[PDB]
Order: structure tokens, then C-alpha cells, then sequence
């Protein structure tokens, strides 16, 4: 009825569900995963290109937000990017007021207050958008998981997307205390080509980022050739 | 006002004068220029005392509020970054000179001396104040790096009463603390029991002779003390 118009209105249960409708928009999007590697943190994402003719490089889903931290995003590609352009103000913010790095507990907690303060207002909607923070600051490798709710989590490892169910008992499997940066590239980029079906779409390829001791603390992408194949 | 902080091995030692003085009365003799920001960072304070004293109190709530969404311990580089920022966008209003040193189990102990300019640079050791620019060629040639905390402590209470010896400005008793990783320790010797001080000094005893006793010869035989001889 009217009780799922706007986000300002509890249900007769306490639920909103125009922010339960937009958690719906990314879990019809592409398929997610990172890994927590004892030195560092791997993202990778598969972008689903609907046409031959676009460009290498198009379309890519992580973006750095600071030098040590970047978010990757999972659901709607330009909700996402309003995400990424605030979390690089607040992290510009710490740089420049207080002349320091921003933490990653404190970098994810303040995505997580930027996509909360569009679920109380009636003017506004939520996101579609969970924001992948994969982060290395002075309190070591932090890899959280902000929800269009705005709830924010540490995680070892997460799977977000289509596929969630099934390429997180895929990440059961690994062990993330030995674990490391070197080969978990070609560990979870092989989650993807084994969780995602190409029955529905012709043109799928992985996007790979990490930031780790190896890359001087960077967060960077791949060099293109350290991807696994196939 | 003379004011510094000197860095050792472990933290760092605050030093400063007790005395604000309106021009040429002293107003009090017991003030206190080592301002807390938070437990283990200080900031010295010369210049105008109700400019610097609204600059510590409002960096000191926003440093608090900081620590507190953190979660961690405060740098001394944020705490240096935020006096920088506010003596910068009022330099034309304000006349404040600080001098921020403290201590963090990142970088050990830090010394920032941010002049009236607004200017920020990081030290092994800082001077601030009027009474300042007597210490100087006191520190080219007395000053040797790596002392103990013990040795810092005695060296920079004797630095500041050579300073207020001289210095009208600056006097009355002399405020230390260290900060490093043990709590924090603060010392407030008197003027009495200074280490230095010009009417004990043994070598101005001897008055200058300038009231010469009327005389037959250019002999000069030291001041009249007695109207008969
Ligand atoms: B020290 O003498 O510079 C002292 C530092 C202050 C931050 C505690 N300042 C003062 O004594 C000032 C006068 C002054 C002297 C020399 C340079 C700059 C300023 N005192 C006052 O501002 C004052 C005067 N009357 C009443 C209250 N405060």
C-alpha cells in the first residue's frame, strides 16, 4: 500500500522497505568477493559488459579513495559513485585537518553514516549500493562491508552479488592466516570463473585490486598479467 | 615570557616562566603556560594570554572529540596541525606564539614551534617568547643532544633563569614537566631556590664605581659609602 512508498515509514512490524527494496538491487547485480591476506587485502569483481565494442577499462568498479584505502562498490553503478566521491572528501578531511591517515574503522564508519542519513529523510532513497572499504592503515588490514541499511562490518572475507551463497563457501575453504596476497589473486579470481555461469551473458571479465606490504602500501590494481586465464 | 621544550631519548620536557605582566605591573606571578591538550601533549603559550588561552581550549575540544571517534591515541602531528590552521586564518588578530611538544608510541617525542607567523616546523628543540632570543648563543654553546631525562630536566630550569635574569617580561617561578611513556611528571621550583640568579652571581658584588669621593688625584679608589669619609 502506501506503508513502502518513502523511507520515513515503519511498518507495521518496524521494517523499512524502501531500504529493503534497495538491499534487492544488489542482489541482482554482478558477483562481488575479497579476502583479508594477514599482510594485506584482495578485492575482485567481475564486470559484466553488455557489448563487444566497449573499451578495456570501462565501467571499472574499484576506485582508490585514498593512498592506502579504496572502495569497491556492488549494486548500482552510479548510486555507488556518490559513495566514492564522499569517502574521498572525508578521507581528503583527515589529510588535511588533522595531518594524518585516515583508519579504516573510521573510513567505513563514515560511509556508513553517508548512506544511513538517506534512509530517514522523505526527500531522498536509499542507495543501491554495498561499498567494499578494503583498506591498510596504521591499525594493519581492515576489509569492511557498508549495506544500503548503513550498517557496517569488519569481515574476513565476503561474497556480495548474484552469486553470494554460493562463492562464500567457496571462501570456507581458503584459510586467510596463512594466507597471502601472492596467491590469493589467482585463488579468488577463480572464484568467479567457477561461481558465474556464461549461459546468461557472453562478455564477462574480472577486475582484480589489492593493497598489500608488497605494493609499498599502495592501493593499487593489477599489472594485467597475474590474472588467471580462464 | 620565555618558553621552550627540549626532546630526549624518551619524550620531552616543557619549560616556562610564571609571570603576566601588563606592560610594566606585574598582574600575577604564579600564571601557567603549559597548557594540557590532552594527557600526553602539551603546548607552551606566549604572547597575548587571552588569545593563545581561547586557541588551547578550542583546539584541546576538538583534539578531545578526535580521540574519542578514533578510538586510539592522539599524534602530535594532529595536535600541530590544528594550532597551524587557527594561527594562520587570524594572524592579523591575534599575537600568539606556541610551542606544541608532547609524546605518541608512534614517533616518540615531538617538538613543534609555531611562531606568531603562523608558520609550522618540527624541532629537536624550540624557544618562544620575549625572553627567548637571550638562550640562543646560550644553547650554541652549552647545549649538547642526547642528554638523560634527569639531565633535560636540571638543564632547562637552568636555561630558563638565565633567561628571566635578564628579561624584564619574563620571571617569578619556573614550571617543568615531562612527557614520555611514564605519566606525566611537573616541577614548579621558586625563585629562591633558582639556579641562577644575578644578586648571588659572585662576580656583580663588587659595585661599579661610579660615585668617586672628592679627591687630589685621578686614582680611582672605589664609591663614597659615608658622608665623613
Ligand atoms: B608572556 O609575558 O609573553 C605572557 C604570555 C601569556 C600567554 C601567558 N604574556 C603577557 O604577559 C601579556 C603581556 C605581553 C607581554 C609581552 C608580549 C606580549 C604580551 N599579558 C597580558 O596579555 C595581560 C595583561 N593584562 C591583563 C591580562 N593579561
Amino acid at each position: 500500500s502506501g506503508h513502502d512508498q518513502s523511507t520515513d515509514v515503519f511498518s507495521a512490524e518496524g521494517r523499512v522497505f524502501q531500504v529493503e527494496y534497495a538491499g534487492k538491487a544488489v542482489d541482482n547485480s554482478s558477483t562481488a568477493v575479497a579476502a583479508c591476506c594477514k599482510d594485506g587485502v584482495v578485492v575482485a569483481v567481475e564486470k559484466v559488459h553488455t557489448s563487444r565494442m566497449l573499451e578495456k577499462g570501462s565501467n571499472n568498479r574499484i576506485h582508490a579513495v585514498d593512498r592506502q584505502a579504496g572502495i569497491c562498490i556492488c549494486g548500482l553503478l552510479p548510486d555507488g559513485r556518490a559513495i566514492v566521491s564522499r569517502a574521498r572528501q572525508e578521507a581528503e578531511n583527515s589529510r588535511d585537518i588533522f595531518a594524518t591517515p585516515i583508519r579504516g574503522s573510521v573510513l567505513a564508519n563514515r560511509v556508513g553514516e553517508f548512506m544511513h542519513a538517506y534512509t530517514t529523510h522523505f526527500a531522498y532513497r536509499p542507495f543501491g549500493c554495498s561499498a567494499i572499504i578494503a583498506s591498510y592503515a596504521d591499525d594493519g588490514p581492515q576489509l569492511f562491508v557498508s549495506d544500503p541499511s548503513g550498517t557496517v562490518a569488519g569481515y574476513y572475507g565476503v561474497a556480495l552479488g548474484k552469486a553470494k551463497t554460493v562463492a562464500k563457501s567457496e571462501l570456507e575453504k581458503l584459510d586467510f592466516s596463512s594466507l597471502t596476497c601472492d596467491e590469493a589473486v589467482g585463488k579468488l579470481a577463480s572464484i568467479l570463473h567457477e561461481v558465474h555461469d556464461k549461459q546468461k551473458d557472453k562478455l564477462y571479465e574480472v577486475e582484480v585490486a589489492w593493497v598489500c606490504d608488497k605494493s609499498d602500501r599502495k592501493f593499487v590494481h593489477v599489472p594485467a598479467d597475474m590474472v588467471p586465464a580462464e | 615570557t620565555t618558553i621552550l621544550a627540549v626532546s630526549y631519548n624518551g619524550g620531552v620536557v616543557l619549560a616556562a616562566d610564571s609571570r603576566t605582566s601588563s606592560g610594566t605591573y606585574v598582574v600575577n606571578r604564579a600564571s601557567n603556560k603549559l597548557t594540557k591538550l590532552t594527557k600526553k601533549i602539551y603546548c607552551c603559550r606566549s604572547g597575548s594570554a587571552a588569545d593563545t588561552q581561547a586557541l588551547a581550549e578550542r583546539v584541546s575540544n576538538y583534539l578531545g572529540s578526535y580521540q574519542t571517534d578514533i578510538g586510539a591515541g592522539v599524534n602530535v602531528a594532529t595536535a600541530a596541525n590544528l594550532f597551524q590552521k587557527m594561527c594562520y586564518m587570524n594572524r592579523w588578530n591575534i599575537s600568539a606564539g606556541i610551542i606544541v611538544a608532547g609524546y605518541d608510541p608512534i614517533n616518540g617525542g615531538s617538538v613543534y614551534s609555531i611562531p606568531s607567523g603562523g608558520s609550522c616546523v618540527k624541532l629537536d628543540y624550540a624557544l618562544g617568547g620575549s625572553g627567548s632570543i637571550f638562550l640562543y648563543s646560550f644553547f650554541d654553546a652549552n647545549y649538547k643532544p642526547g642528554m638523560s631525562k634527569s639531565e633535560c630536566v636540571a638543564f632547562c630550569q637552568r636555561a630558563v633563569a638565565h633567561a628571566y635574569s635578564r628579561d624584564g617580561s619574563s620571571g617569578g617561578l619556573i614550571r617543568t614537566i615531562t612527557l614520555d611513556a611514564d605519566e606525566p611528571e611537573d616541577q614548579t621550583i621558586p625563585w629562591n631556590r633558582s639556579p641562577y640568579c644575578m644578586e648571588k652571581d659572585p662576580k656583580y658584588v663588587t659595585q661599579a664605581t661610579q660615585n668617586q669621593p672628592f679627591s687630589s688625584s685621578a686614582k680611582i679608589t672605589g664609591n663614597r659609602m659615608s658622608s665623613t669619609g
